[PDB]
């Protein structure tokens, strides 16, 4: 025998890596050598999954600054932590007394968001993250429209929320 | 090199693009028959311009066929002529004499046209009547079970040995069941009003079951029940809701005449109207358990006590 | 090419299936290592992903875009938000299916694209079907109570999955009416 030998409908995880490498080489030739790509893997899958779980804690990785389809999944899950941080620094105080009660009530949700990640998962697949943190991460981004990040405060804010 | 060689190893894509494939094998006549036949021709003096055959291996040709047969269209081998699959003439493995080949692939292509046309019927539904949708849903419930076996075979080409003579006998209980659809549908694709277009279609099926009153009859039966679903809903609805509501006389009854419900049709009309005069002052969920506990002959006359008692209730 | 399709299909279009908005997903084109037999199966699967990306975009667009301040029930309005709420939880089995596909591809990488196709073809009919309802609501400026009849006329048909799938959404948009009626009465 000789084994029909992997087809396009067939094998992945090595032919898939081979395929994407070849297509990237095709783009590089088709420009003239003036298109430049970053590293095609970063750096693995499971290690990357744990890295993006750490992004949800509130620490963004040092690969961010203020396959190739990984970028499309990655931006959507990356921006969640950057707006979580944009809530936490506008919750840093120890004015409006009801406004301070409002700020601690915001902490009541931010702590829940920090608690749900990395107290649930042993390991999950990459796409599970993007599906799972859709009903919750968009809900986190809803609160940024609520906050200013003037800005009505005190009884004015309390009465609008009423 | 470096990409083309590594492709050539792993990927198969070379017997139909540049550098047509050459297959070294065991030689000497027992599977070297194509080359012997070519040499025989060349000795016999055509004399010149050898027959263009591009040399594809066999197990592959099995894969391309199973893809065509499952119901996905648009493969490079087997060109269309008006939408009809026809055998391509560059195929040769290392034997099969290129003439028996051109007949056997034609036979299987004739069976592929039968499923092609049904998928065409469906593909123009994705780019109302509600009987056409139930028809398509029945066809699909059959189709997926058909496709699953073929899809399983495709893995096993890589695995044992697989050849044409095996896959033909293995697909014998399917190629039996395709031939009946080619005749049933051929009158269901040949025709304006939605009431004659429904009656003529129901009538084909109702005739086809009594025609042979065992794999074909299960086929006709399971396509039967999944297509009479709109009618039964309307039959119950006229009774219990005390009014008739149709698409545009999408129901074959009009306040166009199949005999399927003729031995009880009077009792239908005299109940459906009599409820309306009561208001002015689930039969499907019975029919589906009825199939669990003769077909469309004595069986249908056992449906009728349940609807007769209901008519008796209404008129009383 | 295999994993890439799953990522594109969930709503992360790759550098293979390039998302435009006037044409959805599109393959990169003929190359000498590919030919139409796999290509057509991929395109047929890409239809469902086009529809799915549109769905997620619309649901996102009309739920969670204001802190709620006219006469508008179609750029705004509680019934539109109620439809958007129903639609994603009806769309939950699709996500579950894609999740399944990744696991099967992990178990044995040699599985075909037709293998994907037959599993996903229970959705191949239902996904065009639900599209005309949302398209009706968007195009004809259907607002308020009128959304209910738009869904309800197509939830009296003759296909069970379409009927149940539309039934859950109609429960939600009934729910907003019930919430107003439960106090006003």
């Amino acid at each position: 025998g000789h084994r029909e030998e992997p087809y396009l409908t067939e094998a992945g995880r090595d032919a898939f890596d081979k395929f994407c490498r070849l297509h990237q080489g095709e783009l590089q030739l088709l420009a003239g050598g003036v298109l430049q790509a970053p590293q095609p893997v970063l750096v693995k899958e499971c290690e990357l999954v744990k890295d993006v779980l750490n992004v949800l804690i509130g620490v963004v990785s040092a690969t961010f600054s203020l396959p190739e389809s990984i970028s499309s999944l990655l931006s959507e899950v990356a921006e969640y932590g950057t707006c979580y941080t944009r809530l936490s620094h506008f919750s840093l105080q120890p004015k409006g007394l009801v406004f301070q009660a409002f700020t601690s009530g915001l902490r009541r949700y931010l702590q829940y968001y920090r608690a749900c990640v990395l107290s649930t998962p042993p390991t999950l697949s990459l796409l599970t993250i993007g599906f799972l943190f859709k009903k919750l991460g968009r809900q986190l981004r809803y609160l940024a429209e609520l906050c200013g990040v003037a800005f009505p405060t005190g009884v004015k804010l309390l009465s609008y929320l009423y | 090199p470096d990409d083309r060689s590594w492709l050539e190893h792993h990927v198969v894509h070379q017997y139909w693009t540049a550098r047509p494939s050459q297959f070294p094998h065991s030689l000497h006549l027992h599977s070297n028959l194509a080359a012997v036949w070519d040499q025989h021709l060349y000795s016999s003096d055509p004399l010149y311009v050898p027959d263009d055959r591009v040399l594809v291996t066999e197990t592959q040709v099995i894969r391309e066929t199973l893809w065509l047969l499952s119901g996905v269209k648009k493969l490079f081998i087997f060109q269309l002529i008006d939408g009809k699959v026809t055998v391509r003439n560059n195929i040769i493995v290392t034997h099969l004499t290129h003439s028996c080949l051109r007949s056997v692939l034609e036979q299987i292509a004739a069976y592929g046209q039968v499923v092609f046309r049904l998928q065409e019927f469906i593909d123009e539904v994705m780019g109302p009547f509600r009987t056409y949708q139930a028809f398509m849903w029945a066809l699909y419930k059959y189709f997926i079970s058909f496709k699953e076996e073929l899809a399983e075979i495709e893995k096993c080409i890589i695995n044992t040995t697989i050849t044409l003579a095996i896959v033909v006998d293995k697909l014998a209980p399917r190629l039996s069941q395709l031939k009946v659809l080619h005749k049933v549908f051929s009158t269901g694709v040949a025709e304006t009003r939605n009431v004659v277009r429904a009656s003529h279609l129901l009538n084909t099926l109702y005739k086809a079951i009594l025609e042979y009153d065992e794999q074909t009859v299960s086929l006709l039966f399971s396509l039967w029940v999944e297509t009479v679903r709109p009618y039964l809903q309307t039959v119950d609805e006229w009774i219990v809701h005390g009014h008739l509501w149709d698409g545009a006389r999408e129901f074959i009854i009009q306040r166009t005449m199949v005999s399927f419900l003729k031995p009880v049709l009077k009792q239908i009309i005299m109940a459906g109207k009599s409820m309306q005069l009561l208001k002015n002052l689930e039969l499907d969920d019975v029919h589906d358990p009825l199939l669990a506990i003769t077909f469309e002959l004595t069986l249908r006359s056992c449906l009728y006590p349940h609807i007769d008692k209901q008519y008796l209730d209404c008129c009383g | 090419m295999i994993h890439e399709l799953l990522l594109a299909l969930s709503g992360y279009p790759g550098s293979i299936f390039t998302w435009n908005k006037r044409s959805g997903l599109q393959v990169s084109q003929d190359f000498p290592f590919l030919h139409p037999s796999e290509t057509s199966v991929l395109n047929r699967l890409c239809r469902l992903g086009t529809d799915y990306i549109r769905f997620t975009e619309f649901i996102e667009q009309y739920t969670g875009h204001v802190q709620q301040q006219q006469g508008q029930g179609g750029l705004h309005g509680i019934y539109l938000r109620a439809f958007c709420t129903g639609l994603d939880s009806v769309l939950q089995p699709y996500r579950q299916a894609l999740l399944d596909l990744e696991q099967e591809f992990l178990g044995d990488p040699h599985l075909s694209i037709s293998h994907v196709n037959y599993f996903l073809d229970q959705f191949q009919l239902l996904f065009p079907s639900v599209m005309v309802v949302v398209e009706q609501i968007k195009s004809q400026k259907i607002h308020g109570c009128q959304i209910l009849e738009t869904v309800y006329k197509h939830s009296c048909g003759g296909l069970p999955p379409v009927r149940s799938a539309l039934e859950k959404i109609l429960a939600v948009c009934h729910g907003v009416m019930y919430k107003q009626l439960s106090a006003w009465m």
